Formats: structure tokens, C-alpha cells, sequence
């Protein structure tokens, strides 16, 4: 999930974008 | 994990941004 | 809307806070 | 929505409750 | 009122810089 | 209160500071 | 101890939306 | 204090409201 | 006016995230 | 400036870039 | 590293708040 | 820069106030 994968590495914007609606 | 619950705060405020009028859900687990 | 922006904002670091391991949906205006 | 019920009034925190999952 | 409420928002932050080891207290109107 | 004062006017850091212990 | 006061901000801002209307001290030491 | 006990293990909206006036 | 001083505290942290290592420049009006 | 073009209406990402260096 | 990004964060919203009216650069590297 | 010196040790207002235009 969001929390395993950018917390334990930097997500840009654009990989956060994935989590979007 | 306190820098764990930090590190969520910012999340939710990134996601905030980057969706924009999409919307999102926060789902930690 | 700015302000509706900024309302948003701090309503997402509440919802972090307040549902904890739930996690929370947020979808604007 | 939220933003119709907690930006034009301060909302408790058991109304923000009713935004989680 | 919540623009009352988005400013305390940044006000106990400001205060919570300023003031260092003291803290600080805030009351709301 | 801070309120009152640094709501409705930018309040400086050396006013904040009166409201700190 | 930076992390201490990264997580201090955090702090403040949780006391804010809990306490509400009450009002709270933040007395860190 | 609430830096000790809230800094150390995740405190919740529960436990933090002990801190309020 | 402090409507503009917390939209620009607002703005610093959209700035900080999308700049990235670019880093960015604030100047207030 | 930012202020005036970024608080007067909400600026995209793509308009945000243009204040990084 | 996460933790220098939560950081670069807190460090942006501080230098608003000291550097007022005479804005900053944020210039990480 | 302002990362190293002020995410290895706290920086006063004072310090940060270096780095302002
Ligand atoms: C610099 C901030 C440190 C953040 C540490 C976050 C830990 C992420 C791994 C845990 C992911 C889901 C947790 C479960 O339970
Ligand atoms: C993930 C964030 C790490 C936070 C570390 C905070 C340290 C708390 C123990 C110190 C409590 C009072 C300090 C004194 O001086
Ligand atoms: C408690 C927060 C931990 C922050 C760690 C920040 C690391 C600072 C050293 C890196 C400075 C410039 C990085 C380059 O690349
Ligand atoms: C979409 O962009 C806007 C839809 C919702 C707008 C909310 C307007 C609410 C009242 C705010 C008034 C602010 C200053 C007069
Ligand atoms: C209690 O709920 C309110 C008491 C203090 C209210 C402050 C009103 C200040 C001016 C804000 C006007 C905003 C838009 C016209
Ligand atoms: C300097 O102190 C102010 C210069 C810029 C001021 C912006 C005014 C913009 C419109 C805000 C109206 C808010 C409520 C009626
Ligand atoms: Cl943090
Ligand atoms: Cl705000
Ligand atoms: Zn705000
Ligand atoms: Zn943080």
C-alpha cells in the first residue's frame, strides 16, 4: 500500500498520482 | 511507529495536492 | 475557489488524525 | 459532501467520523 | 467559524517555532 | 486574545511571542 | 534531536483539532 | 510529558485529549 | 492581510513539493 | 507574482512549476 | 531518504514564517 | 545548504533567518 511503498522511498508526484481517484 | 504516522500526514497532504478535483481514498492498510 | 482549497487541506489532515487505520476518502466540490 | 458540511461550519470530530472508510 | 478555525491552524504552528522550550498556550475565542 | 489580534492583523514574531510561557 | 522536533509540530497541531474550543498548553519540557 | 509519552509510541486522539484544557 | 499570509503558507508547501530538487522562490506581494 | 496569480485562483502543478528555479 | 524530505518540508514552512515579507529562496542543492 | 545544516541539528529561528532574502 501508499504507506509501504512511500514511506520507506521518496514518491514523486507522479507516483503518488497512482493512488489518485 | 510515530515517524510512521509522520510520515502519513505528509502523504495525505501530497495526495491532497496531486489529485486535485479527483479525489482520493487513504487506505493505510 | 481558493479558500475552498485551503478549507480542503486542513479537512485532509483531520480525517488522517481522526480515522486512523480506517483510513478515509476525500472527494472535493 | 465534506467540503459542503465542514467548510462552511466547523465540524466535530464525530462528524468527521463519518468521512472515514 | 472556520476561517477562524484555518487561522488558529497556523497560528499554534507559528507558536510552537517562536516560542521554542517555553511552548506556549492556546485558547480560541 | 491571539485570536482576536493575529487573525485579524499578520502579527509579528515578537508579538507571537506574548503568547508563549 | 531534529526528529524530536519534527515530531513536536505534529503534536500541536493534533492538540489544536482535539481540544477544539477548550484550548490546551503545550508545555514540552 | 507529552513529547516523552507521544513522541515515543503513537498517541491517539484519546490520549492526547488528556493534554487539553 | 492574513487571508494572504495563510494562502502563502500554503502555496510554499505545494511549491516544495513540486519543485523537488529544483527548489523554488517565494517573494510575498 | 505567485500570490497574486496563485491566490486569487487555484494554479494546476503546471502552473506551480513555474515558480521553482 | 524520506526522512530529509519530511524534513526539507518543516524547514520551508519555518522559513515563511521568519523570513516574512522579504520571501526566500529554497535552493536544497 | 540549509538541508545539512538544519535537518542534522535543530535550527533556531535565528539560524534559519540566514537564509532569507
Ligand atoms: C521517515 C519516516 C519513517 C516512516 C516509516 C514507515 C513504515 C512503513 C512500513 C509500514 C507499512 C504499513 C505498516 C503496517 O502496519
Ligand atoms: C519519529 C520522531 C522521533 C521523535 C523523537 C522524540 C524524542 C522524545 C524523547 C524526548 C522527550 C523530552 C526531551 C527532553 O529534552
Ligand atoms: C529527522 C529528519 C531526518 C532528516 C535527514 C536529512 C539528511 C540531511 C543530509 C542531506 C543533505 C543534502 C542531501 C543531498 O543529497
Ligand atoms: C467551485 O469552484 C465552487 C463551488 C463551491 C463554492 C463555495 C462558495 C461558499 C462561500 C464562500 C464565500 C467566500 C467569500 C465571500
Ligand atoms: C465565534 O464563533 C465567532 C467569534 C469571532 C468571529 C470573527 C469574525 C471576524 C471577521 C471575519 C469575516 C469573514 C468574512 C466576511
Ligand atoms: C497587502 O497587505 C495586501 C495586498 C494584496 C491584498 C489582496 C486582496 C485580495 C482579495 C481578498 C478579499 C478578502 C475578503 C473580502
Ligand atoms: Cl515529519
Ligand atoms: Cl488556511
Ligand atoms: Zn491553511
Ligand atoms: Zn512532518
Amino acid at each position: 500500500g501508499i504507506v509501504e511503498q512511500c514511506c520507506t522511498s521518496i514518491c514523486s508526484l507522479y507516483q503518488l498520482e497512482n493512488y489518485c481517484n | 511507529f510515530v515517524n510512521q504516522h509522520l510520515c502519513g500526514s505528509h502523504l495525505v497532504e501530497a495526495l491532497y495536492l496531486v489529485c486535485g478535483e479527483r479525489g482520493f481514498f487513504y487506505t493505510p492498510k
